[PDB]
């Protein structure tokens, strides 16, 4: 148990009080037993709860906080010309913790290196954003979205077409994340 | 320590041929005399003698073993099997998966495709 | 520059043990106050039935 | 019990069991390996069938002891149940 | 917004700025050579006064690892739990590795504490599917779970034990799935049947199959050989010129 | 008041109370120790470390004496020599007798070493003592009975028993003087392994562990040889 | 008591009658409502913090441009070998000693011969056969290595200097004083 060398400096516990040695008044003692006493203390910690601003949020007219880091629902993105920023590299393909990306790619009809396909499995997903973090131009990224509930699992099966759908909508934020968020990546 | 439960069995090597000879015959005895327990347990449909049937394959396919050590090991499992089945920890579909209720020749499974 | 406390630091906060005895709650306050209510109480309650019997004489 | 009883019983059931070779071969002093041809898990089966009919239970040190049918006789007397 | 009196806003304070930043390198094994020459007379004393079972002792940085024949897991940690110098106490684990490339396939590697010394240890055994392993529950009670979770994962028989069953699998699961050829998405995989009305059990498909990347590992070996940190103690003499 | 321990008291351990006499204690335990090591052969290491460790833990124990001492350890002398049947374990039992309301003892032998294991009955409240605490075997059989059956009943205990309050023929053992709570402190700071009460069950398992290794006879040569690749890792060749 | 004042504690406040209402009825005056302070919380927001101001942070020697080969901090590939001693060659260091402490002198040649038999002897026959033939005196040598005493394990803290036992000691501060249970160690 204790520690090796001298045993801690009063270590040993006081010899037991008797009942006749508790410095409490019996007035005090049999008061507090029969007033039940330190359990009023309890109903009147209550009551000033009672009287203090209570922490509710109606959601979902107001919404909880949530930082440029925040991990949401995946989204392809465009530069500025409105070419897709994706190179089929398939780094996040091999990162992944899940396997739940599947890319396929080949050489476009202008020799550009694009995927022909991309799916991610919504339902194999971590949400770690490992694969955002590993990409060399910031194409898959995780939206600030969380609210995508679906009626049925086909509905999270992602293929390019969702995701660049998700990018070309939500691309406001996703530059508002990545400009609020770079210098620290 | 903790109480071992209901049926369990402190796990011993095996003397000699001989007293795995008489644990095995103890292990199916135990086995066949429970049939009709676990039918009411486990809510079986089946006769007790299909149930018993299943017992007396699972220890035919041990049969032919010549080795205290594997012999040993396979006493352990039916331990844990019969400890496991007769505390009622598992339940009816863990009991019916053990009811079964490959091609017989090379033409017939070329046909249908590998089997 | 990185996230960093202020140049002398952050003040101290408040972590022993506060649970400070408070007069509603010691046993005598409530032991006494409790004698004079049902003190009261039964002095009432005399003067009450010394009344109820008289008004049922008078009934009878 | 009555031995007669307790015999007349054992003949139905062994004859009962599918395999064994033939019905005739079942006596009073019949062993189940060398005459009614039960390997060990058969004549285990056949004590187990025995305990079930005689509704009585048959430990595992006496329950060995029964390779022949005279030895099933004498234990269905000597323990007090039917 | 009803601010308090003596609370400033924190942000609204300056801080002071931080320019040039030095910092030493350090390899972090160098502070385990103060106790290198310890680490190896403890190992050296318990390979001579149990020298029937301890075959080899290893120390790594501040790890004391100790390699034992399984016949005398009993008396090891007999020792190891009641001598004055080795008041283990605590069996803080009790694991297996798996060598397919080894006879005998698994090493129980088993790990102590004692608070008394502040110390740590570590002992290894070896058995493979049909050795099996004396248990430690009569010196150990916290020993039980681990031993079973070893029979459960591996299939290692702890002989001496009490109540030893499957603690982590399915109740009718078949298979010890921390081997290294039991494959990672097992051979069954579970469905409820309408036909049925019941859980059923079925051959293992996959809609889509595990993708192995381990083939893309280096071509190159990129740790190297590392350094030897023995001390003179316990290397042999070399003998000097002339 | 505070002079002494109070045995039993909470240790602030749990379940670890206060050892009634904890410095005998653990020469009744080292020199139990040293006796049972004598079955190993010398060349032995763990003869010689637990040899080594127990020898040099015993000194520090002598070394704190209870005041008094010599004159009670005089006394006690005057008393084994002159009524060693009453506490001899030949005659009286493993126990110091078979009367657990009474005081009972007896002389005990380690090394040579005499020790005396008393047993003062339990304290228990007077509201709640049946008979002072006399042992309940149950009621003496009564009507026809075979005289196996008296004999397995206890009936030789009629002649050898004795009367709690019959003490004439017998002296009342004065065990040993304690150490004054300051020597228990100033003992175990020789010692440096925690509390007495600590020091002398890692002592007591020290003992029982000397059996375990003189069956497994762990100073023989090694049973199994690794074989060939046994303890082979992952290394890179150096 | 050990309160800090309710003036202190970052949460909004009552003020006027309901401020001298609350200390009225309150237990303690100086607890807080737990309601933190708009202006101050989390305002700015991180995502409107200016990514300019932030700069990360580089250290003088690893990220220096002329000061560091890369070979001289690759602690990586430095890393210990385990150290592994059989009783092979622990009956050889029993025999002839350390290059810390050398039983016999070894002068130049007709000392290796003397130094493989050392390991040869020890792959030969172990420990146990060892200590057998020198008899007790060697195993008395084995505690020897260690002082006399057997050796004490190595302790995990080296918070005093030296790998050693943490000395647990009582609190200068007990927090339940001595009326509760629990008793505070540092
Ligand atoms: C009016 C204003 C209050 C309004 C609100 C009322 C409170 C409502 C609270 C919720 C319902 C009450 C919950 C009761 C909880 C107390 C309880 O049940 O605990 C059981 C406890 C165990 O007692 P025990 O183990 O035998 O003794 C040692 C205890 N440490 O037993 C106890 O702890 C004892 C509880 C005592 C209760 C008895 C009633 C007290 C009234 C006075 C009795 C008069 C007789 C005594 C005369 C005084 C003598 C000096
Ligand atoms: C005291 O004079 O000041 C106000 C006091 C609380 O203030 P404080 O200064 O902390 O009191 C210290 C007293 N030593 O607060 C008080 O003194 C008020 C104490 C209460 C007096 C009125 C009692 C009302 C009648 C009691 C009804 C029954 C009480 C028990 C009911 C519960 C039983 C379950
Ligand atoms: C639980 C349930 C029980 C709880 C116990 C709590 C206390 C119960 C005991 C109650 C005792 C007090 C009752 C009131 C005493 C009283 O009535 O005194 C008044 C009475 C005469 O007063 P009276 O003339 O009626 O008033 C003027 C009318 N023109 O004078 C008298 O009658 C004589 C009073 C002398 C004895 C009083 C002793 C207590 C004080
Ligand atoms: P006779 O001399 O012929 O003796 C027959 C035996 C079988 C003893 C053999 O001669 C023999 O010695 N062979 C080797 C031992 C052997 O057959 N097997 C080892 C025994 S363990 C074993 O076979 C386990 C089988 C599976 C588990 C028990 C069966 C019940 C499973 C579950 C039933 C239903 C649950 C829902
Ligand atoms: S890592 Fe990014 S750029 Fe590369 S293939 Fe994946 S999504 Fe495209
Ligand atoms: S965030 Fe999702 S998609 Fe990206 S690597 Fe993690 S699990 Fe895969």
């Amino acid at each position: 148990a204790t520690p090796a060398g001298p045993p801690p400096k009063n270590f040993r516990l006081p010899p037991p009080k008797n009942w006749d040695e508790e410095s409490e008044s019996t007035i005090d003692k049999v008061g507090k037993y029969f007033l039940m006493t330190e359990m009023l203390r309890g109903m009147y910690v209550l009551l000033e709860q009672f009287f203090r601003p209570p922490y509710t949020i109606y959601y979902p007219f107001e919404k909880g906080p949530i930082s440029p880091r925040f991990r949401g629902e995946h989204a392809l993105r465009r530069y500025p010309s409105g070419e897709e920023r994706c190179i089929a590299c398939k780094l996040c393909e091999a990162v992944c913790p899940a396997q739940a990306i599947t890319i396929e790619a080949e050489e476009r009809a202008d020799g550009s290196r694009r995927t022909t396909r991309y799916d991610i499995d919504m339902t194999k997903c971590i949400y770690c954003g490992f694969c955002q973090e590993s990409c060399p131009v910031d194409a898959i990224v995780e939206s600030p979205n969380a609210e995508y509930a679906t009626e049925t699992r086909e509905e999270l099966l992602y293929n390019k077409e969702k995701l660049l759908a998700n990018g070309d909508k939500w691309e406001p934020e996703l530059a508002a994340a990545i400009r609020a968020d770079a210098p620290y990546r | 320590a903790v109480q071992p439960t209901k049926f369990a069995v402190t796990v011993r090597q095996s003397r000699n041929w001989a007293d795995a000879k008489q644990r095995v015959i103890a292990a199916y005895r135990a086995w066949i005399r429970a049939a009709p327990e676990i039918q009411t347990m486990y809510s079986i449909p089946f006769p007790v003698s299909h149930i018993r049937t299943r017992i007396r394959q699972e220890f035919e396919r041990h049969r032919y073993v010549n080795k205290l050590n594997v012999v040993d090991v396979l006493l352990q499992q039916s331990n844990a099997d019969f400890q496991e089945t007769m505390n009622f920890w598992r339940q009816q579909s863990h009991v019916m998966a053990f009811f079964k209720e490959l091609p017989s020749n090379f033409i017939t499974g070329f046909l249908e495709g590998r089997n | 520059p990185q996230d960093m406390p202020p140049p002398g630091g952050y003040e101290a906060v408040q972590y022993k043990r506060n649970l400070p005895s408070r007069g509603l709650f010691r046993p005598r306050p409530l032991l006494a106050g409790a004698a004079v209510l049902m003190l009261y109480g039964w002095y009432k309650l005399v003067k009450g039935i010394r009344e109820q019997n008289e008004l049922a004489r008078e009934k009878m | 019990l009555q031995k007669v009883e307790v015999y007349e019983r054992i003949k139905s059931l062994l004859a009962g069991f599918d395999k064994v070779n033939d019905p005739n071969n079942i006596t009073e002093t019949a062993h189940f390996a060398n005459d009614l041809g039960l390997d060990s898990l058969d004549t285990v089966e056949v004590v187990m069938a025995i305990e079930e009919e005689f509704s009585i239970e048959i430990p595992d040190k006496d329950a060995d002891q029964i390779h022949s049918v005279d030895k099933a006789i004498e234990y269905i007397l000597r323990q007090p149940d039917a | 917004v009803a601010l308090p009196k003596d609370a400033p806003n924190p942000r609204a304070i300056p801080r002071e700025p931080v320019g040039e930043i030095k910092q030493a390198l350090v390899n972090p094994a160098d502070k385990y050579q103060s106790k290198a020459d310890n680490l190896h007379k403890y190992g050296a004393w318990l390979m001579s006064c149990l020298p029937k079972y301890i075959q080899q002792f290893s120390v790594w940085k501040d790890e004391l690892t100790i390699y034992i024949c399984p016949t005398g897991v009993i008396p090891v940690f007999s020792f190891l739990k009641y001598n004055t110098n080795a008041e283990f106490t605590q069996v803080s684990d009790i694991t297996a590795v798996d060598f397919p490339t080894r006879e005998m396939r698994f090493e129980i590697v088993y790990n102590l504490l004692s608070v008394r010394h502040n110390a740590r240890i570590r002992v290894k055994t070896y058995a493979d599917e049909v050795t099996p392993v004396p248990s430690i529950t009569s010196l150990y009670m916290g020993a039980n779970w681990y031993e079973r979770e070893v029979y459960d994962m591996f299939g290692v028989l702890f002989v001496g034990h009490p109540d030893l069953r499957r603690i982590m699998t399915d109740y009718g699961f078949e298979g010890h799935p921390l081997r290294k050829d039991f494959p990672l998405t097992g051979y069954t995989e579970i469905r409820y049947d309408e036909e049925k009305k019941r859980i059923v059990v079925e051959p293992l498909e996959l809609t889509q199959a595990f993708r192995n990347f381990e083939g893309g590992s280096s071509a190159w070996d990129q740790v190297g050989p590392g350094i030897d940190r023995t001390p003179d103690t316990f290397k042999l003499p070399t003998p000097k010129p002339e | 008041k505070g002079k002494f321990l109070v045995p039993g008291a909470p240790t602030g351990l749990t379940g670890l109370g206060t050892h009634p006499s904890p410095r005998s204690a653990l020469l009744y335990l080292y020199h139990s120790t040293l006796e049972k090591l004598k079955q190993i052969p010398e060349h032995s290491v763990y003869r010689q470390s637990v040899e080594a460790v127990t020898r040099h833990r015993l000194a520090l124990v002598e070394s704190v004496v209870p005041e008094g001492y010599d004159a009670w350890v005089e006394r006690a002398k005057k008393l084994l020599e002159e009524h060693a049947d009453q506490f001899d374990p030949t005659k009286v039992g493993p126990e110091g007798g078979e009367e657990v309301q009474g005081a009972r003892a007896v002389k005990v032998e380690r090394d040579g070493r005499v020790f005396v294991v008393s047993r003062l009955p339990k304290e228990e409240d007077e509201r709640v003592l049946e008979w002072d605490g006399e042992v309940d075997e149950g009621p003496e059989l009564e009507g026809s009975r075979t005289l196996e059956e008296k004999i397995e009943g206890g009936l030789e205990k009629i002649f050898t028993r004795r009367d709690v309050k019959d003490t004439v023929g017998r002296v009342e053992w004065e065990p040993e003087p304690q150490l004054t709570a300051e020597q228990v402190a100033e003992l175990e700071n020789k010692i440096g392994a925690g509390l007495i009460e600590e020091v002398i069950q890692v002592a007591e398992g020290e003992l029982k562990l000397v059996d375990t290794m003189v069956k497994a006879r762990v100073w023989e040569p090694l049973e199994e040889q690794p074989r060939p690749g046994q303890w082979e890792y992952f290394e890179r060749k150096p | 008591s050990n309160a800090v004042s309710i003036t202190k504690k970052y949460t909004v406040q009552s003020t006027g009658i309901w401020e001298r209402i609350r200390r009225a009825l309150v237990i303690d005056p100086n607890r807080s409502n737990g309601v933190p302070l708009n202006p101050y919380n989390r305002n700015p927001s991180p995502g409107d913090n200016p990514p300019l101001e932030y700069t990360d942070p580089v250290t003088i020697p690893a990220g220096d441009i002329a000061d560091n080969p890369y070979w001289k901090r690759d602690f990586r590939r430095n890393y210990p070998r385990p150290s592994v001693i059989a009783q092979a060659q622990q009956v050889a260091l029993l025999s002839v000693g350390s290059a810390a402490q050398p039983r016999v002198e070894l002068i130049g040649e007709e000392g290796t011969k003397a130094l493989v038999a050392a390991e040869e002897e020890g792959k030969e026959k172990g420990v146990a056969k060892y200590l057998e033939e020198k008899g007790a005196e060697e195993a008395k040598r084995v505690l020897a290595l260690t002082g006399g005493l057997p050796p004490t394990p190595s302790g995990q803290t080296m918070v005093t200097g030296q790998w050693d036992v943490h000395k647990y000691g009582l609190a200068e501060e007990q927090s339940y004083g001595g009326s509760y249970p629990c008793r505070s160690f540092v």
